[PDB]
């Protein structure tokens, strides 16, 4: 950017920004059980 | 007023990640006319 | 049918299924063939 | 139909639905085309 | 049928009724014709 002696409209600059997105999501899973399962199972801490 | 609110609450085989909500509203309603004579109505067109 | 917002968002209902597994899945005409008594109630389809 | 207890007394059959609307209803007949396994399960009719 | 356990042993699921009592059992071949949006999604029902 050299600029004569005059001066002047000689040197205009720009500046720029970004944008960053981001995005939340569910999840989830699940387990079922029967008391019959838990109660003549062959061990005893099955559900631990 | 029945409100159960998503939570410990409203979970069942249905599912069972809580996040429904509900609420209800219930009431009883029923009126005696014991004078008709006494009421007064009038039929006409605008 | 990936998520229940397909189901949902496609029009197709869904029942929570009690004795074991998911969901069933029910559209009208397979709700309106399910709502028959008789052999008149069916579709023109069926 | 227009109220619950009309499906009742026509002898229908209703399921609440969860995720959805609800109440759905179920004859007779769409219960057994409705359980039905293979082609030979499922009502004379269809 | 006589139990549940002789249901889900056929692979025939069920669903509970909450208006009218009962144990609505789902098919094999009933579930597709009851998640039909139209009449070219029945499984060679009709």
């Amino acid at each position: 950017p050299a600029l004569t002696e005059n001066g002047g409209r000689v040197n205009r600059v720009g500046f720029t920004r970004i944008q960053l997105i981001g995005s939340i999501k569910k999840f989830g899973f699940f387990y079922e059980w029967t008391q019959e399962a838990m109660d003549f199972d062959t061990d005893e801490e099955l559900d631990s | 007023t029945y409100t159960k609110k998503p939570g410990i609450e409203t979970v069942s085989y249905a599912d069972p990640y809580g996040e429904m909500g509900l609420t209800s509203i219930k009431w009883y309603y029923g009126s005696l006319i014991l004078r008709p004579e006494w009421i007064a109505l009038f039929k006409t067109v605008a | 049918y990936s998520d229940v917002d397909a189901i949902l968002a496609d029009g197709k209902q869904a029942v929570a299924v009690k004795h074991g597994g998911g969901l069933v899945v029910v559209g009208e005409l397979g709700a309106q063939v399910l709502a028959a008594k008789d052999v008149s109630e069916l579709p023109d389809g069926v």
